[PDB]
């Protein structure tokens, strides 16, 4: 509920080149990831957060979600590259 | 010459891990002016203790990690 | 958000007030550690808490392993 | 679902329902013992399904590669 | 409509015909007069019997899940 | 299917009186043996059909 | 049959009568709970039975583990 | 200097029995002077018993939370 | 031990051509393979043998030897056929 | 290891100190009650840390092994 | 010298009763010279009984503090 | 071999399960037997994996 | 010697002389088992010896566990 | 005989005569169960025997773990 | 913090042949690697380092970084030679 | 700017192999304990030494295991 | 303790290509045969399979064997792989 | 020159960890106006102690 924002009419009268679509995707993903890693590490360092059941039960979910997200991005990327190889490769 | 020197020196240094320098010695020292043992004076109202030099010194040094020096009122070998 | 947080939340909306009750009972007991009436209540609340937190954590673990298996079979 | 488009109940429902009932009273042994076996059967079903879908797709990929 | 680990739990629940209620009854009687040694002696037996019932049930369902998961792993 | 039948018999006798130590002692054994049997069978089935698949892949 | 059954039965034949020595010494005691010679007789039989069962179970367990660890290497 | 959560659970007891930690040593220092006074014996029996219960309940309570926390942390795998 | 027999004398044959040397090597391998597979299958279902450490230690080896032998025969057959194909294509 | 160009120990000493106080008078109930807490927290801290460091190693390894 | 908490809680009684440890011996060796004097008997009775209570209360207090410590040390594990 | 020694230690134990001297001897024998069986099986597997890998390499 | 030996030796260095004192008091008492003043001293000294050894052992065990749990994660 | 047998036999030889001393003293006590000299003599022997057996078994246990943990890494 | 050095200036490319830059890169990598392996081995033997919880938490990170570094280099070199195979063999 | 290369002690380790102090001391402590299994002063010592030996031996095994998996994974990457 | 070493084992000059093969093949087959034998009789001996200081040695021996045979196999395969491409092409 | 300086410097540093110089010294200090030990006095119904 804190600081929500959404873009509208994203494709209604302008379209990006694929060259840019890839670049925006990469950037928006890489920064979110790096911030999530820092958040986890900080929640581990603070002595008041690693010793309270309420805060540990929150940290378990963060680690689970990070691990699932990075695994899904990696698998889809590998599979999509494979198809371009099968197209170009004589 | 370089290879021989480097090898020889490294082996000399390793073998000298089996040698030992720190032979202990024993000093016997007679006290001329006081009794060696600790004493207890059972005052009719209170028991009081005067420790001996051995006790005092042991208690002082106990658990020390560093060397001693300058009691007051080749370089590699040293 | 996510489904594993949905499962985690399905407990916390299940035990309405326990999270508060435990701390409140602790404060009372700490005020008079030798009242058997207080002791008897704290034993119950503390046990109910220990069990709630263990069941929650093991369930989240299991659903995490189901998803991690499926995302490998995507390959 | 409430919906059919013209042209029993599964483990997915039964698990969601038994979890929902349990979470109201996490310390009742009858409910716990009723939930262990539903969560186990759901784990087994959901593994076996995905493993066999994977086998059928690797068969078709091998056919296409063999005729390359 | 149910699997085979429910058939295995239900073999205990229909095996010990009535214990599940007998415990609650015994507790209802003892709660009324805790200082009665005949009630205390009865409750000790029922509660112990119930404790073993539940442990044997849960460990058996655990073992059958370990056999099944290992067979499914070989479908690869 | 003899070793499949024996375990279901043992289970009924046990479920009849879960606290009898002689029954518990018997069931422990029967269940352990069945548990080893299933694993051994599944693993060898796998080996035998991975060899066939590797043959076909060799000429394919 | 099986091999773990032979291991388990080897104890049953090692102690010839114990499974029904206990039941008999109990039936004797239950008639006169206050006789000290009967109490002293029952204490040792019940102890022996306890140890017998423990050893019997733990050995079957160890052999199970050795077999499972070998079967794991067929793959 | 960093207080965790268990520290706070313990301090709840310390700040609960505000003065008992002094009262026990003062009642002892009264009694040791005149061990035969019934009033002093009656007092010290009470304060000593209280101090026993307080230290015991404190230590058990810290242990239970330590055991919940470890059981959660083992699932991070 | 009990109810046991062995064949003392093998039947014999002339071997005069590459044809008969080939059929003979084929027939010699087929039977050894069938016998081994059956033996293993039985050792997996006699319950005195499935559950005894000494007997399991043997079955492990029998399975391994079977795998290796059939993989060798497959490889060398395919190498021979590939050498013929290569020369005739050339 | 730093991401090149990206913009952006007390508990150990505390446990050591409490140990040194306790060792001097092992029979003081107040020193015992304090040490119990410091040691329990330190234990939990070290465990949570090492589990997290393994989880990150295993994600990096899985990524590499996917393209390798 | 080195002295634990229990040694302290013990010595509190010694330094508390300044002189009784002597007075019981001096009263005894007066009485032993002349067992039939009422003034010696009446004193000795009170001194001996005071010494009795002194030793008992000391021993029970040390026992209780031992068992509080053993209870806490059992929870480190 | 070790197989017989373990079998016989078991036979002597089952005669009198309550004798400490027999129990201590059995613990030791069963322990060594367990280690032996495990080490053997692991080594066999390793050698067979190497052998298989060579064939997979030239295949 | 490692780090455990050092932790262990902290207790032995923190109690200056107890190992000696306890033995000496035992020898004084054994000569005259019935002097209340010899007897009360020994009670206290032996009591403290007990606690010292107990605490020393439990601490070493805890540190061992923390280490073995870390070393499990190297692989 | 392996290494574990050696570790066990080090205890067997470290205590020379304890087993027979225990067997003897028991038969002297059983001949006159009410003599304080014999009772006092027996308590100490039986205590020593108890500690001996316990230390022996716990040590063999630890070594087994170190070995099984190494053997696991052959794979 | 005990002993440290850094190399401040890198030689101009205008005087160094193309294969010198390779030799020079290779050598530096091979040495930093042998030195890390040795360091880890020595940490595992000092009994003070191998039994202190503080020091073990460091050894675990050091070994995880060594593992990732070598897996990275061994993957990218294989991709590199695979490009040359693709262009020349094809 | 780049971190320094370090410098390599090529000869030292392979012939630094030799009988460890630690096993020697473990066996000596055991031989002292077995002479008097009831002395607390000896039990306290042996608990500590045996514990350290357990940790050391595990850490070493897991390390050898890790270093050799890297090499097997390289060769399997190129074949 | 019974040990022997054969010292005058090898010729270091340039020599015909045919014999460098025979000498490499023979020396390698010998080394692997003896290595394998020592491995197995380290497992069969009860005094060696149960000592934690001995097991740590056997672990290294097994791993070194595994790596050596993996590498001789890999390089030989790439050796014949070169020839077959130069000739087919 | 640079390669020799950097190496010899780093090794001298690593070696100096073995040298120890914070050696302790002992000083005896006589008191001229007060008693060294603790003292105890009895009050109306309690003791007073001066360290
Ligand atoms: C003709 C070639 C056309 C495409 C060529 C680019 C090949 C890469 C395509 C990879 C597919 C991406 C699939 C990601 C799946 C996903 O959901 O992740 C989204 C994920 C997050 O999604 P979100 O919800 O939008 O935030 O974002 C990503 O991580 C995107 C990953 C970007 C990595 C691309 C790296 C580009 C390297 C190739 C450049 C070489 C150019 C040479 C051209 C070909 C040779 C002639
Ligand atoms: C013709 C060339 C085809 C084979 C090329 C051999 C290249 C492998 C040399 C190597 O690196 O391994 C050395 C390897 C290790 O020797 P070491 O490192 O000196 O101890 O030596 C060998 O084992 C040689 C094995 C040769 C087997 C191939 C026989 C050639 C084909 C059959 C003849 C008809």
């Amino acid at each position: 509920v804190i600081g929500q924002a959404v873009n509208i009419r994203s494709m209604e009268t302008d379209i990006v080149s694929l060259d840019d679509r890839l670049l925006q995707a990469f950037s928006g993903s890489a920064i979110a990831t790096a911030v999530d890693k820092q958040t986890i590490t900080n929640r581990i360092e603070d002595p008041n957060l690693v010793t309270d059941p309420k805060e540990l039960a929150i940290s378990q979910e963060m680690i689970s979600d990070y691990n699932l997200y990075v695994s899904m991005v990696s698998t889809l990327t590998r599979k999509g590259v494979g198809a371009v190889e099968t197209l170009l490769r004589s | 010459y370089v290879d021989m020197v480097v090898n020889a020196a490294t082996m000399m240094d390793k073998q000298n891990d089996g040698i030992e320098l720190g032979r202990q010695k024993i000093g016997v020292m007679r006290l001329n002016n006081t009794f060696v043992g600790d004493r207890t004076y059972n005052l009719r109202d209170q028991k009081m203790v005067i420790p001996g030099i051995a006790t005092a010194i042991e208690r002082l040094l106990q658990g020390e990690e560093q060397p001693l020096g300058n009691i007051v009122s080749m370089s590699l070998q040293e | 958000s996510g489904y594993l947080d949905d499962v985690s939340a399905k407990f916390d909306t299940g035990v309405d007030n326990l999270q508060t009750q435990v701390t409140e009972a602790l404060d009372k007991l700490a005020a008079k550690p030798s009242d058997p009436a207080l002791l008897a209540a704290y034993q119950s609340k503390l046990s109910e808490y220990n069990l709630y937190r263990n069941a929650q954590s093991n369930t989240v673990k299991v659903f995490k392993d189901i998803d991690a298996a499926i995302i490998q079979n995507f390959r």
